[PDB]
RNA sequence: CUAAAACUAUGUGCCGAAGCUGCGGAUGUAUACUUUGUAUACGUGGUAGGGGAGCGUUCUGUAAGCCGAUGAAGGUGUGUU
RNA sequence: GGGGAGUGAAAUAGAUCCUGAAACCGCAUGCAUACAAGCAGUGGGAGCACCUUUGUGGUGUGACUGCGUACCUUUUGUAUA
């Protein structure tokens, strides 16, 4: 007896809907990666992606607790002499949630084609309502 | 309708008719070997873990006889220091085959 | 036994010379027992 | 059944004859003529005499018609290089090869 | 102005990828049936129904 | 008596060659560069007959846990349960089991259940 | 990351090394004991360096032998110990 | 310069001529490779191709993934830039 890595082929991935409302930001965001990551399940294999698809609706509802609403700083770099830019978390959530779902969620992935490949599985929508009704998602509450 | 059995320091899942590789034993190559220490049979809604041993289940099996695996090769070498040592290894196994499988 | 194919020395009467520098594996490599960078390292490197 | 001609100690380099054997390797016999009638390269001329005694090959010694004849193998090897000396500024000297190159030329039905 | 490392045969032939020739533009002349280049008076002199040195 | 060390040397370094199939480039080809990776090669399968069976232990982990919250538990609540019954299944074949049979494996996390009771 | 993913205190589990145990194999020293083979025990990371045991290469004898055109040496693959 | 024909036991023994290694340079086939960061391997591992077989087989390749800063010398100490 041998230990069976999951062929990529019988893979079954699939589809949940999450809603964001008034939930802590890494604390959901844990959970996310998890079920991207297929750690959920007995068939997990670390080369194989065996994630789920996660659709996360109402995500500029998302919270953040003690004063990091305005001390949580997003930064970037245009890679210009001076070009370091930042921002806030409640500037880039009422401008750019999905950035924000993006940015901590791909944090807590693995960093690599897997790691890309796992990422994008999560599909992020500021409003209550998602385009993926032929998918038909099942309300995962976390 | 799989045992698990132990050999060697190792557990196996093993089902009839499985022809398995374990450590060195000492049964020449037509002899029959018992398990009695199993533990765990299952069957199909016929789940009986051991506790740590299945009271009275028995797994037969049919020494097909010993080999070698193929060569492994073992280097040691220190850096800068003058030092290298090369080993050869071929671990014996004895080739097992599954006759039945009581629970 | 008396052949010029049957004849050996006592065990013990015979023995390797030693060869240094002739790789790792022999303990007498690279140096060969000369130790490091010293005058009794060098060619004809006794003092009197 | 393919028909071979060698063009052995051609002086040219292989790098350029190269650059000609990769522009017919698998066309037509009369295709590759047009392209290496119409060629500016010097190694045009040797790739084609290379190639019209392939066709000539076939004709004679094998008795195939050329209608249908395809340029199906074809590839340039380095030769012998003379070596040469080149005064240089100085009193410096450079050591200067003079590349040759074969041409192989296999055309078949 | 030299190269700190020699390069590896598979760059080399990575930047002689672009180097490969490409034929010429060729018609088929109608008054004569002979191959020319287009544009281009043939090796006969003839060029669009019109001759040269007779 | 003077030797020629000519067939010797090259079946040796053929045979460090020949150990090279595969290799990128000069890794391949030069045995300067060849032997040097043959070398490296085998420390590193010596290091990695030791890290092999870690990476196997936390594959085996890792599935059940995933097996055992399935079943309300934890990998840590499963396993002192399992040990506290008596249970003496490794894990390599209760990955397995997880993997392949899920009502054994609910029939197993009754047991340790039962046993953290 | 904020009734923490912090800190303090306490507890129950678990993970975690080439450590320990299990199984298989080799080997050094010593002791028994056949009288040189098995047990038993303790050991087996190493530079300088010391000690012990071997492989292979050319040449001389064994050899006016033995193998070789039904194919030597050499070269290039494969399988195997 | 070559292809035949012929000679020869042999002509990839054809005069740059016994054997004809490596570096190095072609062509052909199989597989991989144009969203992805590093000593180029190693452990695992899907898929594909070809052999064979009713293999828990072999041969080539290697998506993805954990770990992983050449060798020598000299040094207290070197991935060392
Ligand atoms: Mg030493
Ligand atoms: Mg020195
Ligand atoms: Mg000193
Ligand atoms: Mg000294
Ligand atoms: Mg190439
Ligand atoms: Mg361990
Ligand atoms: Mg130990
Ligand atoms: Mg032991
Ligand atoms: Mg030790
Ligand atoms: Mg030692
Ligand atoms: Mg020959
Ligand atoms: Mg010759
Ligand atoms: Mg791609
Ligand atoms: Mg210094
Ligand atoms: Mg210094
Ligand atoms: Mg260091
Ligand atoms: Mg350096
Ligand atoms: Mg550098």
């Amino acid at each position: 007896m041998k230990t069976l890595s999951a062929k990529p082929a019988e893979v079954q991935h699939d589809w949940f809907v999450v809603d964001a409302t008034g939930k802590t930001l890494g604390r959901l965001a844990t959970e996310i990666a998890r079920r991207l990551r297929g750690k959920h399940k007995t068939s997990y294999t670390p080369h194989v992606d065996a994630g789920d698809y996660i659709i996360v609706i109402n995500a500029e509802q998302v919270q953040v607790t003690g004063n990091k609403a305005l001390d949580k700083k997003y930064y970037r770099h245009t890679e210009f002499p001076g070009g370091l830019k930042e921002t806030n978390f409640e500037k880039l959530v009422a401008h750019k949630p999905e950035e924000i779902f993006e940015r901590a969620v791909k944090g807590m992935l693995p960093k690599g084609p897997l790691g890309y490949a796992m990422i994008k599985k999560m599909k992020v929508y500021a409003g209550s309502e998602h385009p993926h009704a032929a998918q038909q998602p099942q309300v995962l509450d976390i | 309708m799989y045992a698990v059995i132990q050999s060697g320091g190792k557990q196996h899942r093993v089902v009839e008719g499985e022809t398995l590789k374990v450590e060195l034993l000492k049964a020449e190559s037509g002899a029959t070997i018992t398990f009695d220490d199993v533990l765990m049979v299952v069957n199909g809604d016929n789940i009986q873990i051991g506790a740590p041993v299945v009271a009275g289940a028995k797994v037969t099996a049919e020494v097909i006889g010993h080999g070698r695996h193929d060569k492994i090769r073992i280097i040691k070498m220190r850096r800068r220091k003058h030092y290298r040592k090369q080993q050869g290894h071929r671990q014996w196994f004895t080739e097992l085959k599954i006759t039945g499988i009581s629970g | 036994t008396l052949r010029l194919n049957e004849l050996a020395p006592a065990e013990g009467a015979k023995r390797e010379h030693r060869r240094l520098g002739r790789g790792i594996g022999s303990g007498v490599g690279k140096t060969g027992g000369r130790g490091i960078k010293g005058q009794k390292s060098r060619k004809s490197g006794g003092v009197r | 059944m393919e028909v071979t001609a060698k063009l052995r100690g051609a002086a040219i380099s292989a790098q350029k004859a190269r650059l000609v054997a990769d522009l017919i390797r698998g066309k037509s016999v009369a295709h590759a003529l047009n392209i290496l009638n119409f060629s500016n390269k010097k190694a045009a001329v040797l790739v084609k005499k290379a190639l019209e005694s392939a066709i000539a090959n076939a004709e004679h010694n094998n008795s195939l018609d050329v209608d249908d004849l395809k340029v199906s193998t074809i590839y340039v090897d380095e030769g012998m290089s003379l070596k040469r000396i080149m005064p240089r500024a100085k009193g410096r000297a450079d050591r200067i090869t003079k590349r040759t190159c074969h041409i192989t030329v296999k055309v078949g039905v | 102005a030299v190269q700190q490392n020699r390069k590896s045969r598979s760059r080399r032939d990575m930047r002689r990828s672009h180097d490969a020739l490409t034929e010429n533009a060729l018609t088929v002349d109608q008054a004569t049936g002979e191959t020319h280049r287009r544009h281009h008076v043939t090796k006969d002199g003839f060029y669009r129904g019109r001759q040269l040195f007779a | 008596a003077r030797v020629k060390r000519g067939v010797v040397a090259h079946r040796r370094h053929k045979k460090i060659l020949a150990r090279a199939k595969g290799y990128y480039g000069a890794r391949s080809r030069v045995y300067r560069v060849a032997f040097q990776a043959v070398i490296k090669a085998g420390q590193y399968a010596y290091r990695d007959r030791r890290q092999k069976k870690r990476q196997f232990r936390a594959l085996w982990i890792a599935r059940i846990n995933a097996g055992a919250r399935q079943n309300g538990l934890s990998y840590s609540r499963m396993i002192d349960g399992l040990k506290k019954a008596q249970v003496i299944i490794d894990r390599r074949v209760l990955a397995d089991i997880a993997m392949h049979d899920a009502v054994a494996f609910a029939a197993l996390a009754e047991k340790a259940k039962g046993a953290l009771a």
